[PDB]
DNA sequence: TCAGCCGATCAATCATAGAG
DNA sequence: ACTCTATGATTGATCGGCTG
């Protein structure tokens, strides 16, 4: 048919290290403080704004959890 | 994991409902419920199904074309 | 005004089921 | 039985909108 508007709209691999210390982070906290984000980015080798996101991502999946 | 298909009318009914709305193939969160009630899956289900529907289709718009021109009304 | 979050979606990729 | 394609699910990251 014809082309709509929705027609026209690095990815990081974290290592079973990294996945395994974000997780355990979760389990403690669901949610991070600018203080402890830094400090797990620094040990992980990430940016603030990847783990900001992770957990980001990882509150919403649960969420999806808890649902179904 | 394994992974299991969905029954055959479960994606005629996907279909028909996605090239009946291909100019705004986003169902609200009441028609993907309903979707899934009729289907026989889950709401999360019904969400993949769109979501990989709308990427593969816009990558490749020609290759399904012959499946648009049969749920086309 | 701005950063963090939510809900939805995207885009690439994984692993399998099915077709030839 | 194998090779290649179809397709359900996962997940890092984006986008619009709300909030403190």
């Amino acid at each position: 048919a014809r082309t709509f508007d929705w027609m026209k709209v690095l990815r990081t691999n974290f290592t079973t290290r990294q996945l395994t210390e974000l997780e355990k982070e979760f389990h403690f906290n669901k949610y991070l403080s600018r203080a402890r984000r830094v400090e797990i980015a620094a040990t992980l080798e990430l940016n603030e704004t990847q783990v900001k996101i992770w957990f980001q991502n990882r509150r919403m999946k649960q969420k999806k959890r808890e649902r179904e | 994991r394994k992974r299991r298909n969905f029954n055959k009318q479960a994606t005629e009914i996907l279909n028909e409902y996605f090239y009946s709305h291909l100019s705004n193939p986003y169902p609200s969160e009441e028609a993907k419920e309903e979707l899934a009630k009729k289907c026989g899956i889950t709401v999360s289900q019904v969400s993949n199904w769109f979501g990989n529907k709308r990427i593969r289709y816009k990558k490749n718009i020609g290759k399904f074309q012959e499946e648009a021109n049969i749920y086309a009304a």
